[PDB]
């Protein structure tokens, strides 16, 4: 069902890495190491408990990037006066999404930062 | 042409209130001053330094000054995607909700941060003399 060292769950391969990277470049290693791989992503098929249970123990256990990055969009924000959203300055590197073992939930973070990662793509 | 102790840039009126408010009441003030006035609204690098620096004058100290960048609650029309699928199932501490964006004073009033609306802070009003 999966390739040699991908764990198994709910038709979804998952491998863990721990190598240290950015968001972005996490991203573009997960889309080389296989076809249709990406950050994981959690839906709660009770991903979360596998992927820290099971494809995370093969893993330093902490902070592993989560495949989100909620930047500020203007779907959802808008100037009282009723002027256009053109220029921005809130800050974009803010809010890549991340998984805090110790904390046993999400986080937002600077995606500039750098994070282990686990990898997912459906078989 | 602006009234007493307001300042202008691109033909537009603008004042920094040092009267710590809520969004939506310093919203709600900028509205009385004058017809149109509103919270200040920043469009482009120009004004945003115009206005950090109108702040940096007439506000004694404080953390954030509220500009009108609010939230337009529209989050189930706005659903955010993973590298793939839709963002449904969530896990995050979201305290309170920050419906509101001010400046702040640690980067020289330049940039925006994300903060509750119910905080009080002072404010920047704005509008057109030409109505």
């Amino acid at each position: 069902n999966c390739l040699p060292d991908w764990s198994v769950y709910e038709g979804y391969c998952y491998k863990v890495f721990k190598e240290r990277m950015n968001w972005a470049d996490a991203e573009k290693f997960c889309t080389k190491q296989h076809k249709d791989g990406h950050l994981v992503s959690f839906r709660n098929s009770k991903e979360v408990d596998f992927v820290i249970s099971l494809a995370f123990p093969m893993l330093k256990n902490d902070l592993v990037w989560i495949g989100l990055t909620d930047y500020w969009r203007d779907c959802n924000w808008e100037w009282s006066d009723g002027a256009q959203l053109d220029y921005k300055a809130w800050d974009n590197e803010r809010h890549c999404f991340i998984y805090k073992n110790t904390d046993n939930q999400w986080t937002r973070r600077d995606c500039t930062w750098t994070f282990s990662f686990v990898c997912k793509c459906p078989a | 042409m602006c009234p007493p102790g307001w300042s202008s840039n691109g033909v537009y009126c603008y004042m920094l209130f040092k009267e710590p408010k809520t969004w939506d009441e310093a919203e709600k003030f900028c509205n009385k001053q004058g017809k149109d006035g509103h919270l200040l609204s920043i469009e482009s690098k120009k004004e945003e330094i115009l206005v950090d620096i109108v702040v940096s004058e007439n506000i004694g100290k404080m953390y954030k000054i509220w500009t009108g960048l609010s939230e337009r609650s529209k989050e189930q029309h706005c659903s955010s995607r993973w590298s793939d699928g839709s963002f449904f199932r969530s896990y995050e501490i979201a305290i309170r909700y920050s419906e509101c964006f001010v400046l702040e004073k640690q980067s020289v009033f330049r940039t925006w941060v994300a903060t509750p609306c119910e905080n009080t802070f002072p404010f920047m009003c704005k509008y057109p003399v030409p109505r």
